């Protein structure tokens, strides 16, 4: 379940690049331009070919509306922009307008969920699930 | 888009002034537009002038001037009038034939359902015009009832008597009958509701009693308010067609006659060879005791027990479990009784209410207290139901609805629904013959009073119903009955014979009964909410002689409840020598 | 008589003894916090309307698991039912049962708590909180009956004290575990009533000592997956004990487990 991993980055940067003169946030979401986000995303390109590959991503997180559970995205976990979290996000609410409607219905969450475990042998990427029985 | 209300015909506006919004035809629409104050039509745009700053709504004014509705001030140079040739503009404006009954309508859409010829229409007008009008009519009621106060809960003393609590310069609780409250309680930051509760006069001052579903206990600071709801377009009529069968179509005969509803099965054949059965049933003569013998009458036909008030159906679970299996039985109550499955519409024998069962088809259906239910509701059942046969039980000559919008004239009971009107025109299918609860007093005056000496004198001629002559002083104030007099009369009365100490008070105003139970200690009744209440031993005072105390079906549902005895003290004379009870002097 | 308490037990094995007296109510003297308009506090009461059968194992050897057996109106039946119906997946609630008997011509409900325990928290939180050498029973029986130190350790005099003995601290420290247990049940316990949409409050006195939890008389529904708990008071009021009996030294362990090295920090 773990998907953070800052503290990693902030281990490693310090331990291999100590005198590299330039401040260096593991989340991109907090630099201050362009300039910064390049420099920034290019040691998260680095570094985050050791952690995990499952932990890539969107976040989900089950809410409820008018008493029915639900699993939607909330914020991704890029492989070189860190963490991004969604800033208005409703929890509890009784009936959906069409926009709502159609940004739940777009997300993978629901369709991944509900679906099975998948392993493919043909490929050698990342499979997630599948959706029919065939 | 859809069938004109007044035509039938396929249109697509509704009157803008009218607050159900109703399909009208252009024709019918045009008529309805110049034939009140209906300027107000609503289409795929709103009828009304979309220039900057312009407010003219009317159709009659407004032109279309391009792709624009406009008036005379705001009309580029090319405008068409759209209320014109007697059909405005619109869909379909070739294929709007008109139509004759739009005065009734006019006058449905205007009336303010006060006086009893709103009521007269309501009840005699066509088929859909009546149940457009009882949607009106509900909406209307609906709104009218959100200008009262916050029953803020303070001073909870026992399990009986919260002793409640206003909000100064607002309430204005009718805490008698059936008026239905919520409770709200606060926790932390958030609210959520308990339940809803009836509440009543009660005790003393301000020992107000209440009773309701939700069986939790209560706390200080859940303060209740009264409820609300929202109307829904009604599709079915009042009644389903009549037809009848030349056999049990789709039930089979029974194996065994039982004794008790013998005298039943003799009307439980016809219930079978039509769609409906009707019963001018009599005040408690074993209603539930038919409605029992019918279920083991056909223990094949899968059978609703639906009732306005879940205190109705009370009585209907009580024969349930004096003969009814359990297994074979549901029990719907909505978030009172609930001995069966709840929410199940898969069972035998069904027992819910007009709110809460949700669409269904049965064998038989079985609904009570007719003369309580309206026609709204009369309907909103066939919209829910379409079971193989039905059956109304009721006698318009028990009691009306409470219509707290009727304020000028009285509403006959032929005209408290279209079963009741019925009720006189076609009279009854079947009639309950034994009288199971009343002896040859009480039967005897009733009988000969309204029903038509139809109701056989069961017991014997109880000679203890005394029937009290007095004149009458009478006070009153905001809402309460208070008759000084008359507690110190009855207070000299029942001391006479101690043995009268058991007789509950009965009270036109439950706040009468109060100050009662304040002097004299007997329970209170409302003679409204009388029915399946019954007591060997009562005593009624009619407090006030007006006609919403000495109607004669108030007083007959009223005195149907005395197994043995009566002690009526009445302050008229219509009923007095009418009546042939044993006569008293004036404590 | 009999035929009651063959109905009470009802499927798990049959070593009942009654403790009460057939049909009749024993009393006992317990402590409690209650707060509801009239009265308000926290100190022992005398509780009436418990029909207790201490069940026995095998060779008739007493052990403590306690089939309380309760009386009520028929209301607060089945809004216990449902509301049972409703909780019951968490392996936070004790097991429970309904049914209605007849000792005479009367359908009296009755609501059957089984395999609990003699004592509840708030008797081991008011035994701490309100220490007395002069009336100590309570205290001395919980510390017996869980193996914390044997009969023969009260004669030594000042076995109580701090100052004097401090042995007494290693004894307190063999019940730190059953805190914590107690701990854990109450978070998965109040994820279970915010899960369904419940609403209430918690006391001691109605957690056994060892996290199962019943007594659902005063709570209410919303829409699931709303339901907001309150648990200050117990939170608050257990508060003390932890250092005192140290619940979390586990924590320390490789993995939480007791039988497992320290955690090798950094230095
Ligand atoms: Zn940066
Ligand atoms: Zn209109
Ligand atoms: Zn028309
Ligand atoms: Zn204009």
């Amino acid at each position: 379940l773990k998907y953070d991993f800052t503290e990693e980055r902030l281990k490693l940067f310090d331990r291999y690049f100590k005198y590299w003169d330039q401040t260096y946030h593991p989340n991109c979401v907090n630099c201050l331009d362009d300039r910064c986000i390049l420099h920034c995303a290019n040691f998260n390109v680095l570094f985050s070919t050791v952690f995990p590959p499952t932990s890539f991503g969107p976040l989900v997180r089950k809410i409820f509306v008018d008493g029915v559970p639900f699993v939607v995205s909330t914020g991704y976990h890029f492989r070189e922009l860190g963490v991004v979290h969604n800033q208005d996000v409703n929890l509890h609410s009784s009936r959906l307008s069409f926009k709502e409607l159609l940004v739940y219905a777009a997300d993978p969450a629901m369709h991944a969920a509900s679906g099975n475990l998948l392993l493919d042998k043909r490929t050698t990427c990342f499979s997630v699930a599948a959706l029919t029985n065939n | 888009v859809g069938a004109c209300v007044l035509c039938n015909s396929q249109t697509s506006l509704r009157c803008g002034a009218c607050i159900r919004r109703p399909f009208l035809c252009c024709k019918c629409c045009y008529d309805h537009v110049i034939s009140t104050s209906h300027k107000l039509v609503l289409s795929v745009n709103p009828y009304v002038c979309n220039a900057p700053g312009c407010d003219v709504t009317d159709v009659t004014q407004l032109y279309l001037g391009g792709m624009s509705y406009y008036c005379k001030s705001h009309k580029p140079p090319i405008s068409f009038p759209l209320c014109a040739n007697g059909q405005v503009f619109g869909l379909y404006k070739n294929t709007c034939v008109g139509s004759d009954n739009v005065t009734d309508f006019n006058a449905i859409a205007t009336c303010d359902w006060t006086n009893a010829g709103d009521y007269i229409l309501a009840n005699t007008c066509t088929e859909r015009l009546k149940l457009f009008a009882a949607e009106t009519l509900k909406a209307t009621e609906e709104t009218f009832k959100l200008s009262y106060g916050i029953a803020t809960v303070r001073e909870v003393l026992s399990d009986r008597e919260l002793h409640l609590s206003w909000e100064v310069g607002k309430p204005r609780p009718p805490l008698n009958r059936n008026y239905v409250f919520t409770g709200y309680r606060v926790t932390k930051n958030s609210k959520v509701q308990i339940g809803e509760y009836t509440f009543e006069k009660g005790d003393y001052g301000d020992a107000v009693v209440y009773r309701g579903t939700t069986t939790y206990k209560l706390n200080v600071g859940d303060y209740f308010v009264l409820t609300s709801h929202t109307v829904m377009p009604l599709s079915a009529p009042t009644l389903v067609p009549q037809e009848h069968y030349v056999r049990i179509t789709g039930l089979y005969p029974t194996l065994n006659i039982s004794d008790e509803f013998s005298s039943n099965v003799a009307n439980y054949q016809k219930v079978g060879m039509q769609k409906y059965s009707t019963l001018q049933g009599p005040p408690g003569t074993g209603k539930s005791h038919f409605a029992i013998g019918l279920a083991l009458y056909y223990p094949s036909a899968r059978i609703v027990y639906t009732a306005c008030s879940h205190a109705a159906v009370d009585a209907l679970c009580e024969k349930a479990l004096k003969y009814l299996p359990i297994d074979k039985c549901s029990r719907i109550i909505p978030a009172c009784f609930d001995k069966f499955k709840v929410n199940s519409t898969l069972e035998q024998y069904v027992f819910c209410t007009v709110n809460a069962l949700p669409e269904t088809t049965a064998d038989i259906v079985v609904f009570d207290e007719i003369s309580m239910a309206t026609n709204y509701d009369l309907s909103v059942v066939n919209a829910r139901l379409r079971a193989k046969h039905y059956v109304y039980i009721g006698d318009p000559a028990q009691l009306p609805a409470p219509r707290t919008l009727l304020t000028k004239g009285t509403l006959e009971p032929e005209y408290f629904n279209s079963v009741c009107r019925l009720m006189k025109t076609i009279g009854p299918d079947m009639f309950l013959g034994t009288c199971r609860r009343c002896p040859a007093e009480i039967v005897d005056t009733v009988s000969a009073l309204v029903y038509d000496n139809k109701l056989k004198a069961h017991k014997d001629k109880s000679a203890q119903c005394f029937k009290m002559f007095y004149k009458g002083v009478i006070t009153h104030d905001v809402s309460s009955a208070i008759n000084r007099p008359q507690i110190g009369v009855v207070r000299e009365f029942l001391t006479r014979n101690p043995a009268w100490r058991k007789a509950v008070f009965i009270s036109p105003y439950n706040s009468q009964n109060a100050v009662a139970s304040k002097i004299l200690g007997l329970p209170t009744q409302t003679v409204d909410s009388s029915q399946g209440s019954e007591y060997d031993y009562v005593i009624f005072t009619q407090t006030t002689e007006t006609a919403h105390s000495c109607n004669v079906n108030r007083f007959n549902v009223a005195i149907t409840r005395a197994k043995v005895g009566i002690l009526c003290i009445m302050s008229d004379r219509d009923l007095y020598d009418k009546l042939q009870f044993t006569s008293l002097e004036i404590p | 008589a009999q035929s009651f308490l063959n109905r009470v037990c009802g499927v798990s094995a049959a070593r009942l003894t009654p403790c009460g007296t057939g049909t009749s109510t024993d009393v006992v003297y317990r402590a409690f916090d209650i707060y509801n308009d009239k009265v308000a506090g926290f100190a022992k009461f005398l509780k009436t309307n418990c029909c207790r059968f201490q069940e026995k194992d095998e060779d008739d050897n007493l052990i403590d698991s306690y089939f309380v057996v309760k009386r009520h109106t028929f209301s607060n039946y089945q809004h216990e039912e449902t509301i049972y119906n409703l909780l019951k997946d968490c392996p936070a609630v004790a097991k429970h049962d309904f049914f209605k008997f007849r000792i005479d011509g009367d359908m009296v409900p009755h609501i059957s708590r089984q395999r609990l325990t003699k004592y509840t928290m708030a008797d081991l939180v008011y035994a701490l909180r309100h220490f007395d050498e002069g009336n100590c029973d309570t205290l001395k029986e919980i510390l017996v009956t869980y193996n914390c130190c044997d009969d023969d350790y009260f004669n030594k005099k000042d076995w109580y004290d701090f100052v004097e003995n401090p042995d007494i601290l290693r004894v307190y420290a063999n019940l730190g575990e059953r805190v914590r247990q107690a701990l854990l049940k109450t978070v998965q316990f109040c994820d279970a009533m915010r899960n369904a949409g419940i609403v209430g409050v918690l006391t001691l006195d109605n957690q056994d000592l060892n996290g199962n939890w019943y007594d659902f008389g005063d709570f209410i529904q919303t829409t699931p997956g709303s339901g907001v708990p309150v648990v200050d008071s117990y939170y608050s009021l257990l508060m003390p004990i932890l250092t005192l009996t140290r619940a979390l030294t586990a924590e320390s362990h490789v993995d939480t487990d007791l039988t497992k090295p320290y955690i090798k920090w950094d230095l």
